[PDB]
């Protein structure tokens, strides 16, 4: 959506419309500090043709 | 202060004030006192006949 050579988007920018940030406690922070990694995962999109 | 309420909120308040004061007081007092006491002189301390 930002084409190749443009700047990326952002998430949960603080404005009139926004949402609360995503929190981590200590043990999940240590799990990220180990060799596990974060999955982005899409449920369902909505478009047109 | 900052906070989250339908998005970001921030407020910065300054404040100053000036008060004055004056007062009186009246204090009475009353009292009594007693005292007793002796004396003696060792050497020529009693007469006889």
């Amino acid at each position: 959506y930002p084409k190749k050579g443009l700047s990326p988007l952002a998430l949960n920018t603080m404005d009139q419309f926004s949402s609360r940030l995503i929190p981590i406690n200590y043990d999940q922070l240590k799990k990220l500090d180990a060799g596990k990694q974060i999955k982005l995962e899409t449920t369902q999109v909505s478009g047109n043709f | 202060n900052v906070g989250y309420q339908n998005g970001f909120t921030a407020n910065v308040t300054t404040n100053y004030s000036h008060t004055t004061d004056n007062s009186t007081a009246v204090q009475d007092s009353n009292g009594e006192s007693w005292n007793t006491g002796l004396s003696i002189n060792k050497g020529e301390s009693a007469y006889i006949n």
